[PDB]
């Protein structure tokens, strides 16, 4: 009958207290003051790296329980998120050194094709540019000069001819994400991909990585399109097309919304499904889809795409770059 | 011509612990510090006929 | 009862003692309810039950030799507990006593 | 009102709520209270849940049961001892007839 | 991290309607942009929908679906103050609607224009003349079969206007105009005239049934077939002992069963992207529910 | 039946309690009462060397 | 608390100068209990009670 | 926040009955409620899935598309522990199911209710009298392939259980048993008999997938007759083509307008539930997976 097994004031004076404090938000303006170490609590940023010392490590805030680096110590560990941060996943694939052209745009889309032999060690990966001489001024001037040889890359894909026959070629494709970092072999690179997170170059010296697709393909959804509402995020989607003469690969932006996204492409691609699916090709069992959609992400809307030109072997390409990408794949819908 | 309060009245809970309830009788209470490990507690008896 | 189980479990024990579980629930459930029309002498049926219930409870407590609790006067180790419902305290209270 | 061929059994099961006594002896268990705890999850928009937790642990004294307990009074009848007799239509829904 | 909406009145409201207003505390209603301060005129789902124009609902959900959305929080004589819905925070909603379906921890909820009565929903707001029209929000359950009985409509009433004779309105009227729940009956207003939207919706469900017919297994039709005479269902009580002519010609071909597994494939393929066509809007899942507090938790 | 589980005969310096248990024994371990119990007779009965 | 709220709480008969009243009690078992009738202020005034 | 249940029990766990569950220790596991102790009742499928109950397909999807999945941790004594799943949290899962099938990194896992029998889901736990169920969770491309081919076995098989001679079982067996993807071969075998219609698993849910390929011809060609107009889409002139002489001229009429209604309403729900499940709804993305430790980086 004497104070309780689990007591209240024990319990709650010490343990209560390292939870209860929230992330801060809206402090208030001092023109008199201007600036305090106050407001800088509110700005950090609290990035995470280190240098490779035990004392530094631990100053850093590197090494805290939760998936986000906290400072303090024991202190820390109270903004119960940083602003719904979540850390970006990352993907490693090993590829020979003939199929990817170690030249590149440090934040390109990559596209891994699934090889059908079994307890396989290495894998497959496309580049937008790679992926279209596979498929076979402009992008045709651009993509041979990266990648010659065409057989090196279509012994990669040893039914190429066979799927997109059925229309299966691109359930085999999955998206991965923009390349963050390369590591150059003679024999098998070793590529580190970003797959569902903001993308963030883990080079130790900060830099911005802005995924970039080459403006041949790039297609603005919206402004071909014709008080209205303005959504914060715009959409990143790919499209395969099977056509006539052989498949494509374009990409999209826009921010109307999924339902309308899908008719907005059967109406941009009616001129091409009649062609295709015209008096010159008759409709055979198999061969009746047309083509595959699938979301590669959300870019913020009114940023837009600067178009910066991409330099190699003195040419350029015209480029479109997205900023602030975050990476969220969704799979494939059949479109027709 | 005005409209007046009247007042404000609470509740006070009221605390109990078990150790003060008379249910107490038949538990013998030990505080074991670290339960959490515990994988599993014996007791053995041996008895002579 | 140790006069029923002095020879063991066999088929015919195990068969009289439920009978006797039978006639028991059927005949002697509800003894509150029972004094009521027991009618003279309920303060005294009452304790016959109540202290039948004491006694059918096993106290060979391995803790028995411990002393842990103690009436206001002095020693009287408290033998047990009884936890009712604030209808049967009131009852209680009234048929023993003080 | 002719009588078919066969007989009827049925039965029914009621409900009583009544008010039991319980009795414990002294010294019959052992309790082992562990730490409380304090755990915080869930932080909406709007509000933050907080968890209080609390582990225990108990063994038995003696041999023999130490604690027994009996219907004293009853105090309702909740069934109602009606002839309601259940739907075999509504329990068997898919079975039925050939037309 | 702050999500905060304040929208600032050009002068001050009436008395009467600032009743009105704080009769719709808690409930949902899109902003047109995600800034700090708004007026009023991106407010609610009023320049859409007009009471001389004829509703296209069709138009309205893309409209909806495309703003931000947000939780009355304050009315004031002077301002609005709601939060926003973002996309990865938890929120306490309230179920205050007066058609009142109630809800449970099974389905996500929809948002959805204002079916049920356009003034029912509005607002009017004669000092600033402007008309706040709240939408409304359903469970999913009751919401899917809602947006199917007003296309059905458009493309009936397409036929309805044969002139042909009376019996042909009264039918639809029933089964379609109606929603029927639980101790109620709840009718939904039908356009006059079809909105043009729902009318180019529906060319685009009637693309993949052109596709579909063919891909159709012939296995599943015959089992039809003899499983409608032999046996009886609940759910096969729309075909009476009588068969269906048109299954009888198809069914004619003998079956293969490499042909049906081919065929299975490619129709599975094609029944996925339709979800996509379906939902037309914003969902809310709720992960619990309080029924004497009304309150859920959505997501 | 399932006789023993956790019994352990090892040598315990056992503590002496006053309390009976000599009262529900056989007629325990005929039925069955105990998850696990062991019955050592004669020369078992003694205390097994370390 | 329960105490400091005593005396702001009896904001009436604090201090209420106590006289005798004349009504006869009883003891209802642990409770005490005063009992009345008005019947003759109604008679006297010709009134139903 | 903190992700962690504790599940207590009411008595102690035979050491056999833990050397089955010490196998399956990181595998998804469906949970009852979200908070953190709870009994066993909650954690299975086996309230969804009862010997003395009829399984069902659908009853079991719905159940697994509302509820908390949780992942096991440790096993002992106690109550067995547990850490919910949570949107935008990463997780390692192991890959211990009892009919086994290769994961791939980076592909897309699926969680679908257990279709082979009882026993390669289950974990009998006599101590307490409940069996816990465990999802078999599967690579979604193979699981679009799995659920494909056991419904039309159920199709098939019915057929030549009630006309005998309109399938051949030996081509049943051949063209549904073997399952390949990514270059291996996984043989599942189909239960032998379905047994009476209404019964045995599978075969109910057919019926949805069934009666609507029997309404779609119908149906689709009224949808597409009406929504004739001289503004249209330009496609849906070409695809008119496409639909089957046999259906194309099928006269609308001779079914009632009020029927016509019925069949449409009734088509349209099918489709829009059946198209929900070819889906495969709840979902996991992999990043990383070894087939020595047998653990896979999920979320």
């Amino acid at each position: 009958m004497k104070v309780q097994g689990s007591v209240d004031r024990r319990r709650l004076q010490r343990r209560i207290a390292g939870l209860l404090p929230p992330p801060a938000r809206r402090l208030n303006i001092s023109r008199g003051s201007e600036f305090t170490r106050d407001v800088r609590g509110l700005v950090e940023e609290h990035a995470q790296a280190s240098s490779l010392s035990a004392a530094a490590v631990w100053r850093a805030g590197l090494l805290a329980p939760g998936e986000v680096a906290v400072a303090g110590g024991g202190s820390g560990g109270g903004s119960f998120s940083w602003s719904g941060w979540r850390p970006p996943v990352f993907g490693d694939f090993l590829i020979h050194a003939s199929s990817f052209n170690n030249a590149e745009a440090t934040g390109t889309p990559l596209f891994q094709f699934k090889q059908s032999d079994p307890f396989s060690g290495v894998d497959a990966v496309f580049t937008p540019l790679s992926l279209f001489i596979l498929m076979n001024g402009g992008l045709t001037r651009m993509a041979n000069l990266l990648y010659d040889s065409p057989a090196t890359l279509a012994d990669l894909v040893p039914d190429f001819g066979r799927l997109v026959a059925d229309r299966r070629f691109h359930n085999f494709i999955t998206p991965v994400g923009p390349l963050v970092e390369n590591i150059k072999s003679t024999y098998l690179n070793k590529i580190t991909t970003v797959v569902h997170g903001p993308v963030v170059s883990k080079a130790i010296p900060r830099s911005t990585v802005k995924v970039t697709v080459p403006q041949e393909a790039f297609v603005d959804l919206d402004a071909w399109l014709s008080l209205q509402p303005c959504p914060a995020d715009a959409r990143l989607y790919v499209a395969l097309t099977y056509e006539e003469a052989g498949p494509r690969f374009t990409f999209f932006q826009s921010s109307r919304g999924h339902c309308q996204i899908m008719n907005i492409l059967r109406i941009y691609y009616s001129p091409s499904i009649m062609h295709r699916y015209a008096v010159v090709q008759p409709l055979h069992i198999e061969e009746l889809t047309f083509g595959a959609v699938a979301c590669l992400g959300t870019f913020s809307a009114t940023d837009g795409w600067r178009r910066s030109a991409f330099n190699y072997r003195g040419s350029s390409l015209p480029v479109v770059e997205i900023d602030s990408f975050y990476s969220n794949v969704s799979d494939w819908e059949v479109i027709l | 011509k005005f409209e007046v309060l009247l007042g404000v009245y609470t509740n006070a809970i009221q605390y109990v612990r078990f150790l003060e309830t008379a249910l107490a009788v038949s538990c013998v209470n030990t505080e074991f510090k670290d339960l959490s490990r515990m994988t599993d507690g014996k007791i053995q008896f041996r008895i002579s006929v | 009862d140790p006069t029923f189980t002095e020879r063991g479990f066999s088929k015919t024990v195990k068969s009289d003692l439920i009978a006797m579980f039978k006639r028991h629930l059927l005949e002697h459930s509800f003894f509150l309810d029972r004094a009521e029309n027991m009618g003279s002498g309920f303060s005294q049926y009452v304790r016959s039950r109540l202290s039948e219930m004491v006694a059918a409870v096993s106290g060979e407590s391995v803790l028995k030799g411990v002393s842990t609790y103690t009436t206001a006067k002095g020693g009287e180790p408290v033998g047990g507990v009884f936890i009712v419902t604030d209808n049967v305290l009131r009852q209680l209270l009234t048929f023993l006593g003080e | 009102k002719i009588h078919p061929g066969v007989a009827m059994t049925v039965v029914r099961t009621d409900e009583i709520l009544s008010e039991n006594i319980l009795f414990s002896s002294r010294a019959s268990t052992s309790m082992f209270i562990g730490t409380p705890n304090v755990s915080r999850r869930e932080a909406r928009v709007d509000a933050v849940t907080f968890e209080v937790h609390h582990e225990m642990a108990s063994i038995d004294t003696g041999l023999s049961y130490s604690s027994t307990m009996t219907p004293a009074r009853v105090a309702a009848i909740t069934t109602d001892m009606g002839i309601h007799t259940q739907d075999f239509f509504s329990v068997f829904p898919a079975e039925a007839f050939g037309n | 991290m702050d999500l905060k909406v304040v929208v600032s009145l050009s002068s001050r409201l009436y008395t009467d309607e600032i009743a009105k207003m704080q009769q719709r505390i808690g409930c949902i209603l899109p902003l047109a942009s995600t800034h700090g301060t708004q007026n009023v005129q991106g407010l609610g789902l009023g320049q859409v929908y007009s009471l001389e124009t004829v509703p296209d609902y069709v138009s309205m959900y893309n409209y909806l679906s495309d703003c931000t959305l947000a939780v009355l929080d304050e009315v004031s004589v002077d301002s609005l103050i709601l939060t926003k819905i973002v996309p990865g925070q938890t929120y306490a909603i309230k179920n205050k609607y007066q058609p009142f379906f109630q809800w449970h921890g099974t389905g996500s909820l929809s948002v959805m224009p204002p079916v049920f009565g356009r003034e029912h929903a509005t607002v009017k707001l004669e000092s600033n003349d402007v008309d706040i029209v709240f939408p409304m929000v359903l469970p999913t359950p009751i919401a899917e079969e809602v947006l199917q009985k007003i296309l059905l409509f458009n493309v009936y009433s397409r036929v309805v206007m044969q002139a042909p004779g009376n019996a042909d309105m009264l039918d639809v009227h029933m089964h379609l105009g109606s929603v029927s729940y639980l101790g109620h009956h709840y009718e939904l207003a039908l356009p006059e005239v079809p909105g043009p939207l729902g009318l180019a919706l529906l060319d685009n469900l009637s693309l993949y049934f052109c596709i579909m017919v063919t891909l159709l297994p012939r296995a599943s039709m015959r089992l039809v077939r003899g499983l409608i005479r032999h046996e009886h269902h609940d759910l096969l009580n729309l075909f009476q002992e009588m068969v269906p002519d048109e299954i009888a010609r198809i069914d004619l071909d003998d079956l293969s069963v490499a042909d049906d597994l081919s065929r299975m494939r490619v129709m599975m393929t094609y029944l996925q992207s339709l979800a996509s066509l379906f939902n037309l809007g914003p969902r809310l899942a709720t992960a619990a529910y309080s029924q004497e507090t009304l309150t859920a938790t959505c997501w | 039946m399932a006789s023993n589980e956790g019994v352990e005969n090892r040598p315990f310096p056992y503590l002496t309690v006053d309390a009976d248990l000599l009262s529900n024994l056989r007629q325990s371990a005929a039925e069955g009462l105990f998850h696990s119990f062991d019955l050592l007779v004669g020369k078992d009965a003694r205390e097994a060397g370390i | 608390s329960t105490k400091s709220d005593l005396p702001a709480v009896a904001a009436g008969v604090e201090d209420q100068p106590r006289v005798p009243i004349s009504a006869a009690v009883i003891k209802l078992g642990n409770h005490a209990v005063a009992v009345e009738s008005l019947q003759k202020m109604y008679n006297d005034t010709q009134s139903p009670y």
